[PDB]
């Protein structure tokens, strides 16, 4: 939520099970990621994939 | 009720309407009637199914020996395929670069040497581009080919047991309730020399059990033959080969945390030199990842 | 003699019996007769051949932008196949684990910033399991997808030239006869900020030329459009995408020694803030190895 004149590029990164929280962008980009760009709003949604050993994950 | 979709018929009925509410499971027949051995156990000869898949060469490295290969659980290694897999994400197949024979540090086999063990995939974690794909991926599965080779002369004597134990869970070295440490059960390629048993063995930091007779887990040797194994008798053969598929409940596991195999080598009968003066002989182990798959790529899990 | 197997016929004759002893090469015809443009140059639109190969996603990473992608030399990247290859040894294809978008360190674009360049594959040498496969393999080939993205507002101004130069051979920073150092032409992911020209620029250890007008190699800007390129004009577009095949004489080269591409980004017109108070904007580069192949596995060439 901003004005129409603002613009931005965001990196949305999902680090799979077993990985540390990245602490810097070069370690975040190596997982699942999407580049969310304003002025599209087709790029907003990241789909967290199902990556797991077992078939189910405990709530 | 429900049902479902010297010889006694019975009407199949679920009184409670459900599966798993049903009673114990028998062997059905549609019409009247009117098994003794399991070749999957007993460690077949890898010709006892088919030899077309095998002179043994995986991925740029050659073994020349293959009727005496034991095929663990009579199942040939294969990729996860589909329909048995959890994630739809396409795994990575390194193939010939990460599927190749990795020879480890040789170990002197002496008089009084109690045994050795290596955990897998762990032993390979620093080896080549297989050991790189472990860290950069969430999960993975691999079958292995273990080639154990110990050569002495016709004057020497003594036998080894080369066994592959799925999920070999070590016992703590004694006393109180402690989990063996992450570091002592992940030794790397050097494996673990079994130095016990003794009452003087150190107890700290969760060190594993040093007793070879109880398999370090509390179950006798000589029953270790229920696993895939070969017996290297220096009167007969100098080497060993074992082809293990991927054994686990899960399609893919971490490979850093979970070691789904163990390579155990026990001097069943000691090494006696003959008229020769050689008191010790090297044992060499060569492991080949085979049909390995990796998925869930990330930053290297390396610390 | 030999021959071989306004309109003038001629009897094709090798007087010396050989090819390459023959004279200059014309365009033959079998019967009587009775071209202006090369779309491979001019950097096509990647729809100008076909768009079925492309929302841009390689190997677990997504780009959402693809009619404005330029397809370098009108050729789509593809594996070495056969018959063009030297070794028969089967290359390794890492696919989605090592073929993915790697975003590099962003660079402030300021007033007075002369330019930037990155050498490829070099920029990716520490990136993921692509940068691992470089060291563990003798040779390799890869196509790349360069996505350059710089966003400012409607108040800002200024243009960039994003060009990909095959075999961009840097000039030494001046004077005597020196080869630029291995280290200065292999900067890593950080690339090289062009800080010149000046008479005061340091000359030591083979440092590369700092002059952006002469392309650091001695050839003008504005002729840099003969390479695959895009012009990012902050009045029009914020981003760029370029798809390069594998350009080289050899099927596979080392990738540590030989950098077969360069990504050059030149502020053709400076960055002027408008009524806004923002004096600098980040430029971000995202490189995807595509259709990469590795062969000749060895110990890591890493020092």
């Amino acid at each position: 939520v901003c004005d129409a004149f603002s613009t931005g590029k965001f990196l949305v990164a999902y680090t799979p099970p077993g990985g540390k929280l990245p602490e810097d962008r070069k370690q975040a980009m190596l997982g699942v990621h999407i580049i969310w760009d304003l002025g599209l709003q087709s790029s907003c949604t990241i789909v967290v994939p199902w990556i797991s050993s077992g078939f189910y994950r405990r709530t | 009720g429900a049902q479902v979709s010297s010889v006694i018929k019975y009407f199949n009925i679920n009184y409670y309407k459900d599966s798993a509410s049903s009673g114990l499971s028998r062997q059905d027949f549609s019409q009247d009637p009117s098994t003794l051995t399991n070749p999957a156990l007993m460690s077949p000869s890898v010709e006892a199914c088919g030899y077309s898949d095998r002179q043994i060469t995986i991925g740029n490295s050659t073994i020349t020996t293959s009727l005496h290969t034991v095929l663990a659980y009579g199942e040939w290694p294969t990729y996860l395929s589909d329909i048995d897999a959890t994630s739809v994400d396409k795994p990575t197949h390194p193939e010939t670069s990460a599927d190749r024979f990795y020879t480890l540090d040789s170990v002197e086999w002496q008089v009084g040497s109690h045994g050795w063990w290596w955990k897998l995939p762990d032993a390979l974690k620093d080896m080549g581009v297989f050991g790189q794909n472990m860290y950069y991926h969430s999960m993975g599965r691999s079958g292995f080919i273990i080639h154990t080779q110990c050569n002495a002369t016709k004057f020497h004597s003594g036998a080894l047991i080369v066994a592959v134990i799925p999920e070999h869970q070590l016992a703590y070295v004694g006393g109180v309730k402690v989990n063996v440490g992450y570091d002592h059960t992940h030794p790397g390629q050097s494996g673990h020399q079994i130095r016990g048993p003794s009452q003087s063995n150190d107890r700290s930091g969760g060190k594993p059990d040093e007793d070879p007779l109880f398999n370090c887990n509390g179950t006798l040797l000589g029953n270790i033959t229920i696993f895939p194994h070969q017996i290297i008798n220096l009167r007969t053969n100098n080497s060993s080969t074992i082809v293990v598929p991927y054994i686990n409940c899960v399609p893919m596991d971490n490979m850093l945390k979970h070691n789904n195999l163990s390579l155990v080598i026990i001097p069943l009968v000691p090494l006696r030199p003959g008229s020769s003066g050689i008191n010790s002989v090297p044992i060499t182990v060569t492991i080949a990842p085979y049909k390995s798959e990796f998925s869930g790529a990330m930053e290297a899990q390396r610390q």
